[PDB]
């Protein structure tokens, strides 16, 4: 992303929203739950906080923090070593190697008995109410506003209150900003090109970067003069 | 010698096979450089005959 993300809260988005005398009866309630159905859908990684915590494991098992939407990595605490993937279908169980985890709930489900791991994970960012906090980019927050402006044009256009042109235009013009809100998030830059350098042009290739953090990814490539 | 009481030497003899006063540029110094790439190739090629 070449935009820095500014937090601003959610009632930014009803200024916006609330210029138009169609969508005049939308409230906060709806603009929390379209937000969290926006911010999913596009699932742009740099909307989310990243965080870490060390957890103990007490028998193939540890308790996930509470705010943990996504994880980064999984690893060790005493070696750094990540731990990759739970492909065993028969895991913690015994009969008559490369450690792995597994999360389903706020359960993760690990290799190793009895171990303290680092997860980074990504959460949502709060504000002083426990409510999602959103980014002030003019992109982000024209397509969000037309997000909910498709999601309520859609309904009213079920009722029969609104005509097919005006949400054929609506999906048209959503349809736009997504994309271009997806690029304005994905697309690098200046110094994350940089790191996308280093990593591209590697003459002796570097094939092991998840075993750290992927820490020397972006690391530049010396060869020696001979 | 016969003529120089101060000419003497050890039983070490040998040469250095340089060019000009300077440090010598061996076989292997001038073929090491191929040799290292040598190896950054086939390094490619093992991974690409692996995947």
């Amino acid at each position: 992303m070449v935009n820095n993300i500014n937090w601003v809260k959610l009632p930014v988005i009803l200024d916006r929203l609330l210029r138009h005398p169609l969508l005049t009866d939308l409230n906060l309630e709806t603009a929390i739950q379209y937000t969290l159905d926006f911010i999913s859908a596009m699932g742009l990684p740099n909307v989310y906080v990243d965080k870490i915590e060390t957890i103990d494991i007490k028998e193939y098992r540890g308790e996930l923090p509470c705010d943990l939407i996504s994880i980064n990595q999984v690893r060790l605490h005493k070696n750094g070593i990540a731990l990759r993937a739970m492909t065993d279908n028969f895991n913690a169980y015994p009969t008559h190697g490369e450690p792995s985890f597994k999360t389903q709930g706020r359960v993760i489900f690990t290799s190793i008995k009895h171990e303290k791991v680092d997860i980074s994970y990504k959460a949502i960012m709060l504000d002083d109410e426990g409510l999602p906090l959103i980014p002030d980019n003019p992109i982000f927050l024209k397509t969000l506003e037309l997000y909910i402006k498709k999601e309520w044009f859609t309904i009213l256009f079920d009722m029969g209150k609104i005509s097919p042109a005006v949400l054929n235009n609506t999906q048209q013009e959503y349809a736009f900003k997504a994309g271009q809100c997806n690029n304005e998030f994905v697309i690098p830059s200046v110094s994350e090109m940089e790191a996308i350098t280093n990593m591209w042009n590697q003459l002796i290739p570097r094939v092991t970067e998840f075993r750290r953090g992927f820490k020397n990814l972006g690391d530049k490539e010396y060869i020696r003069v001979h | 010698r016969l003529n120089n009481p101060s000419r003497c030497h050890f039983g070490i003899v040998g040469s250095i096979y340089n060019l000009n006063d300077s440090r010598p540029f061996s076989l292997v110094d001038m073929m090491k450089p191929y040799n290292y790439l040598y190896d950054a190739i086939h390094d490619r090629l093992n991974k690409a005959i692996a995947s």
